[PDB]
């Protein structure tokens, strides 16, 4: 005769993968921007 | 996160577009160089004849 709650904790899981889903998009993004710049010159 | 992925999609879209434009120009130039090659062949024949 009593009753219980529950809680959450965010675990390295996100400490890494979610921060990586910023760093690893913008950085591959940096590679893609470089590609785009080179293609622009090539097309010219 | 999503914004960067969208920007990268846009980047690759423009990238493909520019690549295709470049290729169109190259194909016209090669065909056009072939046409001018044929003309120069006619020139070459005429010059040979004039030598004779």
């Amino acid at each position: 005769g009593q009753q219980i709650f529950s809680q959450a904790l965010l675990n390295a899981n996100r400490r890494g993968e979610a921060k990586t889903a910023l760093a690893e998009v913008q950085a591959r993004h940096q590679e893609l921007l470089k590609l785009e710049k080179s293609m622009a010159e090539l097309t010219q | 996160i999503k914004f960067t992925k969208q920007s990268s999609v846009a980047s690759t879209r423009n990238t493909l577009k520019m690549a295709q434009d470049a290729e169109r120009a190259g194909m016209n130039t090669l065909g056009m160089l072939g046409h001018q090659s044929e003309q120069l062949n006619n020139v070459e024949g005429n010059l040979d004849l004039m030598k004779v």
